[PDB]
């Protein structure tokens, strides 16, 4: 039999003050005492406060994905919240570490997220801002990833032939004196 | 406040075993603790010590103390900052008993790497507990799950540990097992290990993985079959691994020449495969 004119509650204010105490797992225990959920409480999704209290967004995503972390959707939301909490960027995500070079976290976040890795390999028109990265910063900053770069994106080479590491004289030389270098100098293929 | 804190500290530290708690560890220990303003700001080791005491105590039961009822009746002016200190030292205690292997008691965590605790958390049957551990490690130990996970993944990929990768990626990382295998592949030297890595990670990275990654695993197995066909038709492991790690530039003809009356049929079949 309690209320107010404004609209807050000693439990509304209790969660708010736990935020004023900046609680995540203690706030999670209180949430379980209320048995909280991914979105059952419409008042706990203040994007301004979510990023600004990145710990609070991390806890909310923790409830959502401890309810279900297997799904690419809820798990992707949890990963984005974790990136916002850890990476202090106003837009902190896979791209924040990618452009900076830490493509490891970039791939980890992009494995099961909107758009997708093969989609990025092909299509870059996904309006989801979380599915894009700064291209050159990450690219030159993806230096320790030769094999990863080759595997992720096919090389858009023209119809011209790629490197052919064997020559006619060369592959012929596997027959010992039959290395065609001793003659046929007018033919480059017998290199 | 320090002495009342210590009165609680006695009542608890003594309750820390099996002794029966007399009257006071259920009301007077609580009152003495409530009389303790062991406050925020830079303080001595006692504040964080008793904070970890209540918290790692909330990691226990049987006698009358915790951080739980502590928080219930311990919201005051000089306590929210100590609560934050309890968060830091409580991440410390939960990492102290790190991810508990009750079933696997043979493993000794006296000098164990973080890989075991991390894999146990990933494949844990408690996504709530796993997520709580990850969030606490991020907050009070400065470790993103993704960065450490990917570093350890590249580390395991360089060595080609198939079944363990299939097991741990089955927690959540089925999608990216093939990608990790591809990142570490140029660092491989044995055909059996490579096939095992592709099977238990890249093939384990099935539909949940990218099409390009599993396609690369399939093309690699096909190339391995073609190479086995050539080896049957025809060994320098140095030249073999040189071609293999360098196959991107090393032409198949380059490698084969690098390896008249022989089995033109065997090589012809190997080529007709392509």
């Amino acid at each position: 039999n309690y209320k107010t004119k404004e609209g807050w509650d000693f439990h509304s204010q209790f969660i708010l003050y736990c935020l004023e105490h900046s609680l995540q797992h203690l706030l999670y225990v209180y949430l379980d005492c209320y048995k909280l959920s991914p979105e059952n409480c419409p008042f706990l999704e203040k994007k301004e406060l979510h990023e600004a209290h990145p710990w609070f967004e991390f806890l909310v995503q923790c409830r959502q994905v401890a309810s279900n972390l297997t799904d690419p959707k809820l798990i992707f939301q949890a990963s984005l919240a974790n990136a916002q909490i850890l990476i202090p960027t106003n837009q902190a995500s896979v791209s924040s570490m990618l452009l900076e070079g830490h493509t490891l976290l970039a791939l980890a976040t992009t494995m099961y997220s909107p758009g997708g890795v093969s989609q990025v390999v092909q299509n870059e028109e996904n309006e989801n801002c979380l599915k894009k990265v700064d291209p050159q910063l990450l690219k030159m900053a993806l230096t320790p990833y030769p094999k990863l770069k080759t595997a992720l994106f096919p090389q858009c080479t023209p119809p011209s032939v790629l490197p052919s590491d064997i020559t006619i004289y060369h592959l012929i030389q596997s027959l010992s004196p039959f290395d065609p270098s001793r003659l046929f100098g007018w033919q480059s293929a017998n290199t | 406040q320090n002495a009342l804190v210590d009165l609680i500290r006695k009542a608890l530290r003594a309750l820390q075993g099996p002794d029966s708690v007399p009257p006071g560890v259920v009301d007077a220990i609580y009152g003495a603790l409530r009389t303790l303003r062991c406050p925020a700001e830079p303080l001595g080791v006692e504040l964080h010590l008793l904070c970890e005491e209540l918290l790692e105590a909330c990691r226990t039961e049987g006698s009358p103390l915790r951080e739980e009822r502590l928080l219930s009746c311990l919201l005051h002016k000089a306590s929210r900052g100590l609560l934050s200190l309890y968060g830091h030292t409580y991440a410390e205690k939960v990492t102290e008993k790190p991810p508990r292997a009750t079933a696997s008691g043979k493993v000794s965590p006296d000098h164990l790497d973080p890989e075991r605790a991390m894999l146990a958390l990933f494949s844990n049957p408690n996504p709530a507990e796993a997520w709580k551990v990850a969030y606490f490690y991020c907050l009070s130990n400065n470790k993103h799950f993704l960065e450490q996970i990917l570093v350890t993944a590249l580390t395991l990929l360089k060595e080609e540990d198939f079944p363990n990768l299939g097991c741990l990626l089955d927690r959540e990382f089925r999608p990216l097992s093939c990608l990790l295998v591809l990142l570490g592949w140029t660092h491989c030297q044995s055909l059996e290990s490579a096939k095992r890595l592709l099977q238990t990670l890249h093939r384990t990275q099935g539909p949940g993985c990218d099409e390009l990654l599993r396609d690369a695993c399939d093309g690699l197995w096909a190339h391995l079959e073609v190479l086995e066909w050539c080896i049957q038709q025809s060994i320098p492991k140095r030249d073999l691994l040189y071609h293999l790690h360098g196959g991107d530039s090393h032409s198949v003809l380059y490698t084969l020449h690098h390896l008249p009356a022989l089995r033109e049929e065997d090589v012809l079949k190997l080529l007709q495969k392509v």
